[PDB]
């Protein structure tokens, strides 16, 4: 006989409603009196926050603050769903990394900076740039967390799909009582931990200064473009993600390793004015393994060059139709604490350019795999070594939706810096 | 190997013990209360039948979240029967059947507007003019983008 939905006990109905997407709850709520009333049951929304946005709200916190999960879903989670993820700020050539994330009754824009040069194995430093706070009865507030004088008014604008912007409404807080000299030393201390001096090298001294001045011009009014972590694959792979790498005088840069057939790509997440954020910095030819000779041939620079240009050669013909390691004499390395065993070597090419990314080109070199989360690149024509090491942090909402989508994201961030 | 089940309206069913005990309710009535036959005053005979088919299909069971075909087919019935199954499955405590009958209702709601939901399930709009204005407002946030 002819039962309807409307005759089911409330408890069954809650089961069923608690199982649906949160975005279907608001239609159900407008169907009738009984559904509106039932949909005031927080358990339903507490499940919707957990399963869809990863957040398990505290009940005690909910009681103190007077906020409910219906509120959280509606006014925080869904309202702001599009800025969640992993981002790269648009800051001329320098990039950056923001992971925008849900904690409790907050959404937090976390900036991840590299460790001090040259300590590529030290962990990423991290600080909030902005937060979004839900309180009882109110719309969620937007606040900027830069830089030293506490949280203060901000704005957010979701431009599209894959871009958003922050404004700060009260920059009086970024300032410091000593002035801009002091802003500069604290900044120097956190990014370098070196003395306003120590290095002497006017060149790094100059690069550091200019970067300070260029980025600090974005007070902190920035636009962010979406980026993704690279797809895991079992065979055609030995372990992607983000690494921290030595880039000489520019200091440490963040580089995303990803796999693309029998070829790996090194993509800049942060960069410098020679080769900017968003560009291919490295490419590893994964079918042109190079054999590691004994250790006194390893020491021989020219042996190494002959061998590497001979592979360059054979590569150019086609596109027509652990164990002891040491750098060669003449090859510099900012680190010196690069491992003395390695598994494999492979031919690869780096991207080089003059200042302003002028007249870029691929120079030969050789990629060196040390550990699961440690590798290097010998820059032949610069007689120079780069040591990369895995960024150990973990990132929320950062996965490409699909593989072709990741290869699209690479294409967009490369083009904005073309 | 066999016990007797009694429908709300008198019909008796000889069912295998281990099939019957997928219903935790029955298993309690048989073991703890010693009933044989087990009167099910809330489940009519046509419904009991289907519930015995289901449990029997599912007798061996080591699930996922996506409705197996065999069960989709079992559920190609009319609404009223689908809700009688939900209620029967709630009364008898058969988790698998409850789950699968409820997911099924839920897929019938997935993405519908309030209008389409009322027509699907014949629910009368019982809001007053004010209340309805009020629900609309309370739920604007969903058309945010
Ligand atoms: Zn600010």
């Amino acid at each position: 006989s002819g039962r309807s939905l409307l005759e089911l006990p409330p408890e069954l109905l809650v089961e069923i409603f608690a199982s649906l997407p949160g975005t279907d709850l608001p239609s159900l709520a407008q169907v009738c009196t009984k559904f509106r009333r039932i949909l005031h049951t927080d358990t339903i929304w507490r499940r919707r926050c957990r399963e869809e946005y990863g957040v398990c709200e505290n009940l005690r916190k909910l009681e103190i603050t007077g906020v409910s999960c219906r509120d959280v879903y509606a006014k925080l989670l869904h309202r702001y769903r599009h800025i969640l993820g992993l981002w790269q700020p648009d800051i001329g050539p320098y990039g950056g990394l923001l992971n925008v994330v849900v904690d409790g009754l907050f959404i937090i824009g976390w900036m991840y900076l590299p460790p001090h040069d040259p300590h590529v194995d030290d962990p990423m430093r991290f600080k909030p740039l902005f937060r979004i706070h839900l309180m009882e009865r109110k719309a969620a507030t937007v606040e900027c967390m830069y830089g030293h004088k506490g949280p203060h008014h901000g704005h957010i604008q979701i431009v599209k799909k894959d871009e958003f912007s922050t404004k700060c409404n009260q920059t009086d807080h970024h300032r410091m009582s000593g002035g801009r000299q002091e802003e500069f030393r604290t900044w120097l201390r956190e990014e370098w931990g070196r003395t306003l001096e120590d290095i002497f090298h006017e060149h790094m001294q100059e690069l550091i200064l200019m970067k300070f001045i260029y980025t600090s011009q974005y007070d902190n009014c920035l636009t962010y473009r979406r980026i993704y972590l690279p797809p895991s694959r079992p065979d055609d792979l030995i372990k992607p993600g983000l690494f921290k790498g030595t880039y000489g005088s520019h200091g440490l840069e963040i580089v995303m390793l990803s796999f693309h057939g029998r070829r790996a790509r090194g993509t800049k997440i942060t960069g410098d004015p020679n080769i900017p954020a968003g560009q291919q910095t490295v490419e590893i030819d994964l079918r042109h393994r190079i054999q590691l000779p004994d250790l006194e041939n390893q020491r021989n620079f020219n042996e190494l060059s002959r061998i590497v240009l001979e592979v360059r050669e054979r590569v150019r013909q086609e596109q027509q139709e652990g164990q002891p390691f040491v750098l060669p004499v003449g090859v510099s390395s900012r680190n010196e604490d690069y491992p003395r065993t390695c598994r494999m070597c492979f031919y690869g090419t780096g991207l080089i350019a003059g200042h302003g990314f002028t007249s870029p080109e691929r120079t030969p070199g050789v990629f060196i795999l040390f550990d699961e989360d440690r590798f290097g690149f010998v820059w032949l024509e610069l007689k120079s070594f780069s040591l990369y090491s895995r960024v150990q942090a973990t990132f929320r909402n950062a996965d490409a939706p699909s593989p072709q989508a990741f290869d699209e994201m690479l294409k967009n961030i490369q083009s904005l810096t073309s | 190997a066999s016990i007797k089940l009694q429908s709300s309206d008198g019909e008796i069913f000889e069912v295998d013990v281990e099939i019957a005990k997928q219903s935790v309710t029955i298993k309690t009535m048989l073991e703890d209360l010693g009933m044989d036959p087990v009167p099910l005053p809330n489940v009519n005979a046509a419904i009991l039948k289907k519930v015995i088919q289901w449990c029997t299909h599912h007798k061996d069971d080591p699930g996922t979240d996506d409705i197996p075909v065999w069960d989709q087919e079992f559920l190609k019935v009319d609404q009223g029967t689908l809700f009688e199954l939900i209620l029967a499955a709630n009364y008898l405590d058969i988790k698998g059947l409850l789950d699968v009958t409820c997911k099924t209702v839920a897929n019938m709601i997935k993405g519908k507007t309030p209008e389409e939901i009322r027509k699907t399930f014949n629910i009368k709009n019982d809001f007053t003019e004010e209340e309805e204005a009020q629900v609309r407002k309370e739920n604007q946030w969903c058309e945010e983008k």
